RNA sequence: CCAUGAUAAGGAUUAUAAAUUGAAAGUGUUAAUAUCAUAAUCAAAAUUUAUUAUUUAUAUUAAAUAUGUAUGUGUAGAUAAAAUAAGAA
């Protein structure tokens, strides 16, 4: 009794009233439980994806030979999240 | 040079070796509060054995 | 934990807490154990290597057992690593002999 | 504020947040404070590293950043006054005013078991209880076995 | 031979403790020969006394057994 | 709209105050904590494209 | 081996304090007394914090 | 009594050893420790009240380290002393508050998820109970007491109190 | 489930059948570090090092945090100016004017 | 409602013909008056059936032990082996 | 200042007040939506017809 | 809950001992990666995630999620329960009466009406709603069905 | 008969069996009850005896029948490679991989004598598992016997409850502390736990799986702790622990005073360079010679050089006996003169040491101090060295260690 | 009759958003429709009520050093206070500033997440210092005064909500706090590198690590605040090739690609 | 009867018996306890060569303490100086206005007497005063 | 200030026996009466107040700071405690 309420789980005399177990019958797992496999909610974060690429993707893939070739060109154009600062106009 | 244990019982209580006077502190026993406030941070056996 | 300190922001520090306190992470290795013949032919420890592993360890051997509690860090994987790399110190400084 | 429209029925409720929140503090503050007192006060040589004028102008230096370091968590834990967090109700410990594993005061402590809000069981009032160590030595022989349970059961690497 | 068990101490030279070394005697004694039962049992021997000292209470001034100053 | 969600506690009153009636249901150990381990709609159509 | 390879090299600890090796030369620390003159003549009277 | 203990050099002896200083050095190698050089060698005591079968106090190891001046503020305390990090200071910084519903969880998000809106604590609710009993039979005990009056005292343009 | 006879009757079964132990089982997901498994040597160089967000943290006692004190004590060096900490005096010091300064 | 429940309500034992009529120092409730009445030389001095403690367990907020296994006691020679002197294992 | 709109008095006019958080029973603060832009009979007014919906 | 659902768990156990053999993980067909990425989502939590997925926000969001798909008859904290089973009155002795000692939450399947004192299929010939009485109820079923 | 003692020796007795108290290798090879791979030890804790006596008792019969099925699994696998296998050519090479065999020179264990010990081992293993599985059938429901290993598996033990007794006052006076004193009352907690031990003869992941999940269906207000003992190989190799001399200059106690462990002493094992630089005057016999390692073994390491040329990179041998530890202990003093046409007589800025030495220009001024303290810099950006700077010291970074500077 | 703690308050939201968002109803809290928090607070009345929020110490206490008062009226006593000029006569004055009050990274982890000594608790995430603005908390700038309310402390208002989520906090809190508020990946989707601060620490590694000095080039990577190049990673990696250390060169791309933004996926 | 906020929120509980030096209210009426032989060793710090406690310097950008600590320990420049010391006592304060050269290395509140012996005559009640007057405190 | 209830201390007649020498009649803090109320420890602090067992004459101040006062024929009045492993008829 009071301003201050009894929390169910600590207090024993709740725990061992009529309306739960008390501890002279048998401990023992009651109708067991399954949530999250009758209906599995999806992943949804708060914060935002933090390895995501957050940009847009070129896939860039051509033939190695020609790759290799021009290798000392592409140095100078964006690889995979690398950016070279090299002027525009060059 | 040092000292060795003291073979004759005058020179213990003759020489310059001083009391206990405030609280004892242990290294380790101080988390503990005193021997009637035995602070235990889990309810674990006191022979229980860490394999 | 599962009677309480589950479900809630309780679980987050308890569980971290009950990993703390049992970070300790004990090895146990036989005396006679490794007194087996090395790669190179020769025995791995002899009588002289015992005697001096066991001048070295004081009170982390015991029975033949020789034993150490590493508790140094609280995540058990980096304690094992930090265990081993002080056996195989201990042992290297013992094989003197 | 000014006791508008207060939700606890107790005011002094709060300052079992401010005692949580000054622990907190000393938990911050236990390792620096120590590190400090200990190096600004060992005469002997540290190492071959640091000796003489290079050992004793360090000490000065982090004395003088101690000194420095505002807000630090000077006062021990036995001179922090215990408030209990059901009623308010100051209790100092070391006495029977307060019980140690509960962390409630002897009023509080004596109402919950009274009452059904503590899983306790009875034992005559002047005996040693059913432990065996408190029937062995007592306070001080259960507290030694605590830190024999705790620390020196370990062989230490 | 006489093993102590419970609370050990330095020296056991009291009344208390010969009665119990007494009693142990006694018992071991019969359970080797088993009619000399009848004269240690009619002389109590055999017999156990429950009695033992007051147990510590702080209530009381020195722990045990006096109150304290009244007015 | 829903009929599922209905009223946990009660109307206040004086109750609340003078009964001992917990205002909670204590936790149920044997139920498991609720994670996410699911799939979305749009997520299954574009592994089956 | 001329010394044990585990020791640390004393440059690694100029490293860590050089602030105040430069400091030392700038204020011409010559040395630093933590004794007064005569402070042997009584020995039970000062007794530093590790005696 | 009062002596210089020697160190025989394996090399200076008839036939070389491992001498017991420089195996306990190497000890002290393996396992970072501290040599207390100001250590006498005549207060090597054995507790023997924690240390003898005798007593009904025996525990087999050394509890309490005999020395009368062993207090705190000194660094070989400090050195092998404890911090109080994860312990059961931890436990009790963290767990002894007065809402154990608020040390769950927060109160506002499990009354707005669980219920309506957030709901107020009984004393609250016993005080608007009583307001509400209390202020039907008279309106004369009442006052106005708020934490920012600037709104009482300019009202919006269009605030007509009902005269009672 | 098919024993009618359950609670009513005073039925509460000795042993948690084999369903419920599955449903339990198969409820919650299982620690991937539980496993444990081990095939490479242990790192002795970079494992402790690590990196200062995951770093490997050393618990208990001041002896066991080496690097940490060797940081701080860089830390406070490369801080504190020795002409502002060389005010600090200490006991004798200070009572060397004493009238009385030893006895 | 979560106090929904803590509200299923009880009925009092039936009672048959007449009420128990007493008697004809303070008249303490907890004593039985009859049974406690009742010659030590002929009820034994037994609060509990003769069976062995590991049956009885020391209840909480009640000053009485009560059983585990309620009403359902096994015999002494349950525990030890059979035929067992002194029921000894 | 007071008002007989802003005050706690359990009863105005001789009705029972709605201007009380605790006047209501609790099942109305559950959450709900807005269903007035559905369909005429999909709508909250229709509860006992909504299990014959087609 | 069907159990035979428990098998995956089994799936991170057998990826590690391909760890342990050198199988490649990737020479798996994509079609059973699939699955093979569903049970390690479903059974394969880290340690360091469990450090954090006991919490309140975690839960209470997966309770919104729950109503609004509008399925709350399996959460422990949204759900109330009002039915009671009485007693049985046993012909052995029908002179006393009987109290109950505990409380279970039982699904209801384990002690449900058999078929044959049963309306037909009670489903789709009769609509039954739970609902609370407005009146002063003063002992009773506070909340009955019509 | 009777006993009489040495008070010394019963003292010493007394404290050697208190300390040994868990210097125990649970995990041995010996046939029986004792001897196994792996140890489990579940501690359930509860807050009646009756209530973990109970749980103990069903979680002995979960375990008796999922160990059961584990150990006859591992069994009917384990007959099929006692009735026949092969052996595969990493386990040859594991048996041929020493340099010497006890008889003094390599040994050659062939198919035969690789699965004769493989076939020892696999028998061993099945009889361990047979007695597992003869315990876990022993168990009957007319005599159940749970606290004893020979008759039950897992047997179950027990432990000390924990019981902690508060004593506090319960008047309410705020006056009388006599009355207080006199109203005091002791009521006490307990715990009571029982520990249920396995021992597996062999390690499985599906016995793990099904032990640590049964903290979901354990009983009402019961928790439980899971202590595990299993048998892992560790590597002891000398090519980062080598056993060699002393130090020419034996550490004394100075080196472990306070603060040492962080001071002067760096965390083992310390580092040694597994690269070195071949000079001109070299061939292999002579880099054979300086590392202290056998030729064939170095070009072997190699394994890509035929041929060595002056200032080449080669890899040393992970055996050598001599090789050498970074940051040698002779300090790096760079010389004043440019050695270059730079300026011909000194370096004149910062920059050009750090150029010079591959070093910041803050790490060069925190390695030695004075050249900062006493740089003669002008304020109108012009920055020269002090013409009192004897010498310009190298920071630690930079330092070169060689074997003439680094053995006696 | 009306009484008033706080004579004058100041909205949030400026005159660009509320001017339209007023036709919106908003469903305050039905027990207390009208609020008045901390971030509400005139300037001055919020100075002086965050002053008063430490208990010593703090420029609301009459005598902690921080006080502006000109007298103090004491038992019914006037006294005057002593200045600061007039103190550093017998009072030696030692000061370092700001810098004193901060602790590096390597030690948050042993000061428990905390890299302040300042007597209030900094939280580095955006929730527990939230005024107005969210939650920033600076490390050159920390002062007693501490303009912005981004400590925290047990007596100013709102506060208890506030102390319940500090003391809620999980695992690693302000640790992946400060980690991701201060290493989040740049937008452009280059990594978070080319720190103009943490550059000479880099190619301290690099040269160690071409130096072979492996075990002194970790000692100094433990070291590195930001997340380090592939340049570092690769070193690393080849250091371990002559030696066979195929343990340490795993371990360090572990470290490198599934924590740090996969940076050795090279 | 001393009045302080507290003295109604605590109850003193007669004369009970506290820990061994652990009294919640530290009140040391003994600071002021003369010895000659133990003057550098009574309510001082244990070892000479001990650093001065940090209340005996300014830490930061200060603007004035209205008073100094009582841990605070004299020096030589708190008289050489001549400035304001002064130091919080029973009834409100107690100021240096004497610098001597005797008190150099002394603890400011090992300086000041707690207990002080004077008494007041004005403050005092009817009933007080007879009862000062029995226990001839007071003429 | 006041703002309902609730735990304490207080031994005088149910006794040997296979057994316990501490009570329910109520003790500051706790659940409906209101109507200026910011009185709360995080150290270093101020006896005038009923309800409290202190060490007595060979060796006496080292670690959180820890008691300088009262030697006076075991000495007026008044008063406290115990019949439980102890020894009392």
């Amino acid at each position: 009794v009071g301003y201050t309420p009894v929390n169910p789980d600590t207090s024993p005399m709740v725990a061992y009233s009529q309306y739960h177990w008390h501890y002279n019958l048998p401990q023992g797992m009651e109708r067991p439980h399954s949530v999250n496999r009758t209906f599995a909610a999806p992943f949804q974060s708060n914060h935002s994806l933090v390895n995501k690429y957050r940009g847009v993707w070129i896939e860039f893939d051509m033939h190695p030979a020609f790759s290799v070739a021009l290798e000392p060109q592409l140095r100078k154009l964006p690889r995979g999240r690398t950016l070279p600062k090299t002027p525009a106009e060059e | 040079v040092d000292q060795t244990p003291f073979e004759e019982d005058q020179t213990w209580l003759l020489h310059s070796i001083p009391v206990q006077q405030l609280e004892m502190h242990h290294h380790e026993k101080d988390l503990q509060d005193l021997p009637f406030i035995n602070h235990e941070q889990f309810p674990r056996s006191l022979e229980w054995n860490a394999p | 934990d599962n009677l309480q300190y589950k479900r809630y922001d309780w679980q987050g520090w308890y569980q971290r807490m009950l990993d703390v306190h049992n970070r300790n992470v004990s090895l146990r290795c036989r005396i006679c154990d490794l007194q087996r013949l090395d790669g190179n032919g020769v025995q791995f420890v002899d009588m002289q290597t015992e005697r001096r592993l066991r001048i070295l360890a004081q009170h982390r051997v015991g029975m033949g057992v020789l034993k150490l509690d590493a508790d140094k860090y609280e995540d058990q994987a980096d304690n094992v690593t930090f265990g081993t790399t002080k056996l195989s110190e201990l042992l290297a400084d013992a094989r003197k002999a | 504020m000014r006791h508008i429209g207060q939700d606890v029925p107790k005011r002094h409720t709060h300052f079992v947040l401010e005692s949580r929140l000054m622990y907190e503090k000393s938990f911050r503050d236990c390792w620096l404070h120590s590190v400090c007192r200990a190096i600004s006060q060992l005469d002997e040589p540290l190492s071959k590293t640091v000796v003489g004028t290079h050992q004793k102008m360090l000490q000065r230096k982090v004395t003088c950043f101690q000194y420095n370091q505002y807000g630090l968590f000077k006062t021990p834990y036995y001179r922090l006054a215990n408030v209990d967090r059901y009623h308010a109700v100051q209790g100092v410990a070391g006495t029977r005013e307060w019980v140690p594993y509960v962390n409630v005061s002897y009023w509080t402590m004596n109402k919950m078991v009274r009452g059904g809000n503590l899983l306790v069981h009875r034992v005559h009032y002047t005996g040693w209880g059913t432990d065996s160590h408190l029937k062995k030595g007592g306070w001080e022989h259960r507290w030694n076995k605590v830190l024999q349970r705790n620390v020196l059961q370990y062989s230490r690497i | 031979h006489i093993v102590s068990e419970g609370h050990a101490m330095p020296s056991i030279a009291n009344e208390i403790a010969a009665f119990a070394l007494r009693m142990a005697v006694a018992n071991a004694l019969v359970k080797l020969i088993p009619l000399t039962r009848i004269p240690l049992k009619k002389s109590g021997l055999l017999s156990v006394d429950r009695r033992r000292e007051r147990g510590q209470f702080p209530g009381y001034l020195d722990g045990k057994k006096v109150k304290r100053r009244f007015a | 709209m829903l009929s599922q969600n209905v009223a946990k506690t009660t109307v206040p009153s004086y109750y609340m105050i003078r009964t001992n009636l917990p205002h909670r249901k204590p936790q149920n150990q044997w139920e498991g904590v609720y994670y996410y381990s699911g799939i979305t709609k749009r997520q299954r159509h574009l592994i089956l494209l | 081996r001329l010394v044990e390879p585990q020791l640390r090299p004393q440059a690694a600890t100029d490293a860590l304090l050089a602030r105040t090796i430069a400091e030392e030369e700038t204020f011409k620390l010559k040395s630093i007394p933590h004794l007064p003159q005569n402070a042997e003549r009584f020995p039970h009277e000062y007794h530093t914090p590790t005696s | 009594g009062v002596h210089r203990v020697g160190y025989t050099h394996p090399s200076t002896l008839p036939v070389p050893c491992a001498q017991r200083w420089d195996l306990r050095l190497a000890r002290a190698r393996i396992f970072q420790e501290y040599i207390e050089e100001k250590a006498p060698g005549a207060w090597q005591l054995e507790d023997e009240r924690s240390m003898s079968p005798e007593f009904k106090t025996f525990t087999g190891y050394p509890m309490r380290d005999m020395r009368p001046g062993y207090g705190q503020n000194l660094p070989d305390y400090i050195m092998k002393k404890r911090l109080p990090n994860n312990t059961h200071y931890e436990l009790f910084a963290r767990r002894d508050i007065p809402n154990e519903d608020n040390a769950m969880y927060g109160k506002y998000l499990y009354d707005m998820t669980v219920h309506g809106t957030s709901l107020p604590s009984t004393y609250r609710m016993h005080k608007d109970i009583n307001k509400a009993q209390r202020n039907d039979r008279k309106l004369s005990g009442n006052r106005f007491k708020v934490l920012c009056s600037s709104g009482a005292k300019n009202p919006p343009s269009g605030w007509e109190p009902i005269p009672d | 489930s098919h024993r009618r006879d359950y609670i009513r009757m005073g039925y509460i079964p000795r042993y948690t059948p084999w369903e419920w132990i599955a449903i339990q089982e198969a409820d919650q997901p299982l620690i991937a570090e539980q496993i444990r498994q081990d095939n490479i040597g242990t790192s002795y160089f970079f494992s402790l090092n690590r990196y200062w967000r995951y770093k490997a943290s050393p618990h208990g006692y001041i002896r066991h945090f080496e690097n940490e004190v060797r940081d701080l004590l860089q830390y406070v060096d490369g801080v504190t100016p020795w002409k502002q900490a060389q005010k600090i005096r200490t006991y004798w010091e200070v009572r060397s004017h004493h009238p009385m300064p030893q006895f | 409602y979560y106090w929904s429940r803590y509200r299923m309500p009880t009925q009092m034992p039936k009672f048959d013909g007449p009420a128990p009529v007493a008697a004809p120092t303070k008249t303490n409730e907890f004593i039985d008056p009859i049974d406690d009445k009742f010659p030590m030389s002929i009820r034994g001095p037994l609060v509990r059936p003769d069976v062995p403690e590991d049956q009885y367990v020391d209840s909480w907020y009640i000053c009485t032990s009560m059983t585990h296994h309620m009403g359902d006691y096994r015999p002494w020679s349950a525990s030890a082996p059979p035929n067992a002197f002194r029921f000894r294992p | 200042q007071a008002d007989r709109r802003t005050r706690h008095h359990m009863m105005v006019d001789g009705q029972i007040n709605p201007r009380e958080w605790f006047n209501w029973h609790p099942k109305e603060y559950q959450p709900w939506y807005f269903d007035r832009h559905k369909f005429l009979y999909e709508q909250r007014q229709y509860a006992q017809f909504h299990h014959l919906l087609c | 809950a069907n159990i035979n659902v428990v098998e995956k768990k089994k799936v991170p156990l057998v990826l590690a001992q391909m760890d342990e053999l050198g199988v490649p993980r990737t020479h798996l067909s994509r079609v059973l990666m699939d699955e093979v990425e569903d049970s390690l989502r479903k059974f394969q939590t880290y340690r360091s995630r469990f450090y954090e997925w006991g919490r309140a926000v975690k839960q209470f969001d997966f309770i919104e999620f729950r109503r609004r798909n509008g399925w709350l008859y399996d959460l422990h904290l949204m759900k109330c329960t009002t039915k009671q089973v009485g007693p049985l009155r046993d012909f052995n002795d029908p002179d006393a009466v009987q109290g109950a000692v505990a409380t279970a939450e039982i699904p209801a399947f384990f002690n449900e009406r058999p078929a044959w004192e049963r309306p037909p299929l009670e489903e789709t010939l009769y609509v039954t709603t739970n609902k609370e009485r407005y009146d002063d109820v003063r002992g009773g079923d506070i909340y009955y069905d019509d | 008969f009777p006993f009489q003692w040495k008070t010394e020796d019963w003292y010493e007795y007394e404290v050697a069996k208190v300390r040994n108290r868990r210097f125990v290798f649970e995990n041995t090879e010996e046939d029986g009850i004792r001897g196994s791979e792996v140890t489990y030890k579940i501690v359930l804790e509860g807050f009646w005896d009756h209530h973990v006596m109970k749980l103990a008792e069903d979680v002995c019969m979960f375990l008796k029948d999922v160990g059961r099925q584990i150990v006859e699994e591992k069994l009917v696998a384990v007959r099929r490679l006692l009735q026949g296998g092969a052996v595969d050519p990493e386990l040859l090479a594991a048996f041929n991989c020493a340099r010497a065999g006890p008889f003094g020179g390599l040994d050659e264990y062939d198919k035969e004598e690789v699965a004769n010990f493989l076939r020892s081992d696999l028998r061993r293993l099945e009889e361990q598992c047979l007695s597992v599985i003869n315990r876990c059938n022993v168990p009957v429901p007319g005599a159940t016997n749970i606290y004893d290993p020979h008759t039950s598996w897992p047997h179950v033990e027990k432990l000390e409850p924990w019981v902690r007794m508060a004593e506090f006052w319960t008047s309410s006076s705020d006056t009388s502390f006599t009355e207080l004193e006199m109203s005091t009352a002791h009521y006490e907690f307990r715990k009571f736990f029982r520990v249920i031990i396995c021992k597996l003869p062999f390690q499985s992941t599906e016995f793990e799986k099904r032990m640590y999940d049964i903290r979901h269906w354990l009983h009402r207000q019961t928790s439980c702790e899971f202590h595990t003992i299993y048998r892992r190989n560790v590597i002891h190799d000398s090519a980062v622990f080598p056993t060699e001399h002393d130090p020419a200059t034996p550490t004394t106690h100075e080196h472990h005073r306070m603060f040492s462990f962080a001071l002067d002493w760096q965390s083992a094992p310390v580092n040694r360079l597994s690269t070195d630089t071949v000079h001109e005057g070299e061939s292999w016999d002579a880099v054979a010679q300086r590392l202290g390692c056998s030729v064939g073994e170095l070009k072997d390491a190699n394994a890509e050089r035929e041929t060595i040329e002056a200032g080449v990179v080669i890899n040393v041998p992970v055996t050598a006996t001599r090789r050498l530890t970074s940051f040698g202990a002779t300090p790096l003093v760079l010389p004043l003169k440019t050695t270059s046409a730079k300026d011909g007589e000194r370096i004149r800025t910062w920059e050009e040491a750090a150029a010079i030495l591959d070093c910041t220009v803050e790490e060069l001024q925190q390695c030695n101090g004075h050249a900062a303290l006493t740089y003669q810099k002008k304020e109108s950006e012009a920055g020269e060295f002090d013409s009192s700077v004897t010498e310009l010291v190298a920071p630690l970074s930079c330092w070169t260690s060689t074997s003439e500077s680094e053995f006696s | 009759s009306v009484s008033g703690v706080f004579s004058k308050g100041r909205g949030i939201g400026h005159e660009a958003t509320t001017s339209i968002l007023r036709y919106i109803p908003r469903a305050r809290v039905p027990w207390q429709p009208s609020r008045f928090g901390r971030e509400n607070l005139t300037a001055a009345d919020m100075a002086r009520l965050w002053s008063r929020g430490r208990y010593r110490d703090g420029p609301g206490n009459y005598n902690s050093g921080y006080c502006t008062e000109r007298t103090h009226v004491l038992e019914e006593n006037t006294v005057s206070i002593i200045p600061r000029r007039e103190l550093e006569k017998y009072m030696p004055d030692i000061t370092i500033g700001p810098k004193a009050l901060v602790t590096p990274v390597s030690l948050m982890n042993a000061r428990n997440g905390h890299r302040v000594t300042h007597d209030l608790l900094h939280s580095y995430d955006p929730h527990i210092g939230r005024l107005g603005k969210p939650a920033v908390v600076d490390h050159d700038n920390i002062t007693v005064e501490d303009p912005n309310r981004v400590g925290l402390n047990a007596a100013t208002l709102d506060c208890r909500g506030r102390i319940y989520r500090w003391l809620r906090r999980g695992p690693f809190f302000q640790v992946d706090n400060y980690f991701r508020r201060s290493v989040k990946l740049n937008r452009d989707g280059t990594l978070p590198t080319d720190f103009v601060h943490e550059a000479p620490l880099m190619r301290k590694i690099i040269r160690l690590a071409h130096r072979g000095h492996l075990k002194a080039a970790c000692e100094e990577y433990r070291r590195v605040t930001t997340v380090p190049p592939v340049e570092v990673y690769r070193a690393l990696t080849a250091c371990c090739v002559p030696g066979a250390k195929l343990a340490d060169a795993v371990s360090i791309f572990e470290d490198g690609d599934s924590k740090l933004f996969y940076v050795s996926r090279d | 009867i001393a009045k302080s906020a507290f003295g109604f929120y605590l109850a003193r509980r007669g004369q009970r018996k506290y820990p061994f030096l652990r009294r919640p209210h530290i009140k040391n009426t003994h600071s002021m306890n003369p010895s000659a032989p133990y003057f550098w060793s009574f309510m001082t710090a244990k070892s000479q060569m001990a650093f001065l406690p940090e209340e005996n310097y300014i830490t930061g950008d200060w603007t004035g303490k209205f008073f100094v600590s009582k841990r605070q320990v004299y020096t030589l420049q708190h008289a050489t100086s001549g400035a304001k010391v002064r130091v919080k006592s029973f009834p409100s304060i107690f100021e240096f206005n004497s610098p001597s050269r005797w008190n150099i290395g002394k603890e400011m509140n090992t300086l000041t007497k707690p207990r002080m012996d004077l008494i007041d005559e004005q403050m005092l009640t009817k009933k007080q005063r007879l009862d000062y007057v029995r226990a001839g405190l007071l003429p």
